[PDB]
């Protein structure tokens, strides 16, 4: 074993090497700080002035929110603005597609869902529901539909502005008149049955039934040419 | 005309388990202590 | 060289709340 | 914030040393990467050896010359630091 | 969420949605809780890199539960709805 | 009772180690290939 | 009993820092205790130079002496030695 | 796995330069007991006064006799020996 | 900023190797050139003999003629000079 | 000694006798809140 042991002695050479210096990290690299220090940075680098660094820090926070301690300290430190503001910027249709996972990760918990209404998220998110990009538009369903769980944000849902949920039944029936897109119709239509499920649903069912004209839509939309979760 | 030998110094680093992010390679070795003076 | 002694005491730097 | 607990050295090495450990913490997350950069960048301007200990327990002797020392808490993390 | 240690060389450089991939990896082999890792690893991955290139697994799955070796039968469901079960 | 398999801690380490060497294009492919081989 | 981490002593000093480390481990309850008796005992055994770091939580960065250096633990707690 | 970079020597001498480097390697890990070792060895063999310094980073600029010089790789271990 | 970790050589030449290695780093910075440019320059000053290894990390064991050897860290770098 | 925020232990059994806790509030909806609790936890601790 005497080249074993020559290996050996030569890998504990190498170990205690003093190396030259921990030369300075790009402007473009993304880290955690040791403990609590990486919640107020984060809130921090997604306001920074440099684009691929709030993108970088969109995925970073992706990665923060999946915990709820660490959700809890992150929307405390106050992350639900910066994902808001950066979803709304409409010259890169990456970002958006990153924010709306980012908000759909977000909203999952309690707070989380309480703090995106507060904030005008849900707002936010009708509004990139007509996204001409693709992918975000089905993770801004998702989002939605996630968010919608808790009745709280059922209710902010049913009285948002005039029309909410007349325009997210008027946009389905667009998309499935022309074309064949399934997954954001589906989408759309069991996020809008889970708000029909809110507690007191008058308000919801009113808007519906009398302004949208929802029945003979749904009627028209449930012959056995249409996939079959649209019609389900 | 004599002979002394040199050699610079060298430094190491430790790390202990942590919580998080660290999993370590064991490349140990384990003794047992004896009477000492 | 001249000595020093330090030691992290209990409840000092971990604040419970 | 800095709660010097324990520093033997002047004022602005002391300030430089804080700004360094609050460097060292945004930059990097497990201990011994923090440790080593406070080492090396008080290697490479104030004097040629150091020597670095991060930690949330422990308490040193070490036999530091004097004008260089400090033992000072910063976030949650004590941070001993020494020439020798 | 870049991961860069203080003391590394360029010459080792981490290709971009690796992270990516181990995590979803990962997460399959914490929700199957397999017994025989390596072939369930190697039947993983040739299953997504099938499904990228251009459903077989899952359907193999289903059916297999609703019946109620097993690698052949896999296998010879991943190479190829009533003319790919009469080859099959 | 939701756990990491005793085992895979070292089975992914020692993935890493090789993906890491090569510098494939194809990471699933390369997993393919990997642990068929490793298998026999 | 006791794990040896890192070393770079000759076998001999390894065992006399174990046993000097589980000597003080009857005897001292505090943990810079622990730390003055290891440096106080390998100041006196050794070239009068040394330093020592107990704990249960800490990572360092330190230029050691060639061929004077050990990271080892006993019980549940870690001990760093090693000479400038 | 010597990998001889630059060396101005007879091929004999050069074999036998890389076959004390590897029982070098082979007895002791420390560096210079490496470069101790091989110029024990060149001084018991061949005519004496050798320079060893068998090291990983450094660069040095040596006057030498004719006829006797090698550096070599070995394994990634540079070793340098020389004459006066 | 140069400790003169040992040395057998007379003082006025260890003076003078501390400034000429000192103008060597403001001249250069790369290992091999710094100890061209301080042999060279001990050449021209003593007996021609000489010879000089610059670097972070290396090991030597070298043939002096007596009262010139002078080993140093002047920084970072250390510096082993001699005459055979 | 505890020095790190993970060492702080959450008994198995807490949450949900908080959820049954709560349950009782929210089942009466008193205005003596403390006065109930104390009765309602001191008969839960003198049956058990």
């Amino acid at each position: 074993d005497s080249q074993a042991r020559i290996q050996a002695n030569l890998r504990h050479i190498q170990a205690f090497e003093a190396k030259p210096n921990p030369k300075a990290l790009p402007e473009t690299a993304v880290t955690r700080g040791f403990e609590k220090v990486a919640f107020p940075k984060l809130v921090r680098e997604l306001t920074c002035d440099n684009a691929v660094v709030r993108k970088k820090s969109l995925l970073a926070a992706r990665e923060l929110l999946s915990s709820p301690v660490n959700h809890v300290q992150c929307v405390a430190a106050g992350a639900t603005p910066a994902i808001v503001a950066l979803l709304q910027d409409q010259t890169d249709d990456e970002t958006r597609y990153y924010a709306a996972g980012t908000l759909k990760l977000l909203a999952a918990k309690e707070v989380g869902a309480r703090d995106l209404a507060q904030h005008s998220g849900l707002d936010a998110l009708a509004a990139a529901l007509e996204d001409p990009s693709e992918g975000v538009r089905d993770e801004a369903y998702g989002a939605l539909i996630e968010a919608a769980r808790f009745d709280s944000t059922r209710r902010a849902l049913e009285a948002c502005g005039s029309g909410a949920v007349l325009p997210r039944l008027m946009e389905l029936a667009l998309l499935e008149a022309q074309g064949g897109a399934a997954g954001r119709a589906q989408q759309g239509l069991v996020l809008l049955f889970t708000c029909t499920q809110a507690r007191h649903n008058a308000g919801i069912l009113s808007q519906l039934v009398d302004v949208a004209q929802a029945i003979p839509h749904l009627a028209g939309l449930l012959k056995p040419e249409l996939p079959m979760p649209v019609r389900h | 005309i004599k002979q002394h030998s040199q050699q610079t110094v060298r430094e190491q680093a430790t790390q202990m388990a942590r919580p998080g992010v660290l999993l370590d390679n064991d490349y140990d070795k384990e003794v047992t202590p004896g009477r000492y003076q | 060289g001249t000595d020093a002694i330090t030691q992290i005491e209990n409840g000092d730097l971990f604040d419970f709340d | 914030k800095a709660v010097i607990k324990n520093a033997d050295m002047s004022e602005e090495m002391q300030a430089d040393a804080v700004d360094c450990a609050t460097q060292a913490l945004e930059k990097y997350n497990i201990e011994k990467d923090i440790a080593a950069y406070i080492k090396k960048e008080f290697d490479r301007k104030h004097n040629p050896t150091w020597h670095c200990i991060v930690g949330r327990n422990f308490g040193s002797y070490v036999t530091h010359e004097t004008k260089h020392f400090i033992y000072f808490y910063l976030g949650q993390v004590a941070i001993l630091l020494f020439k020798s | 969420m870049d991961v860069e240690p203080i003391f590394c060389a360029e010459q080792i450089v981490i290709p971009h949605n690796l992270a990516d991939i181990l995590k979803a990896y990962t997460k399959e082999v914490i929700r199957r809780q397999p017994t025989d890792l390596i072939a369930f690893s190697a039947k993983y991955f040739t299953n997504l890199a099938n499904v990228a290139s251009g459903a077989p697994a899952k359907e193999q799955l289903r059916q297999v539960y609703t019946r109620g070796t097993l690698t052949e039968s896999q296998v010879t469901g991943l190479c190829q709805a009533d003319a790919v079960v009469a080859k099959v | 009772p939701i756990t990491i398999p005793g085992d895979f801690p070292a089975i992914l380490k020692a993935f890493t180690r090789e993906i890491l060497r090569a510098q494939p294009s194809n990471i699933y492919e390369f997993g393919a290939r990997y642990f068929s081989g490793l298998q026999g």
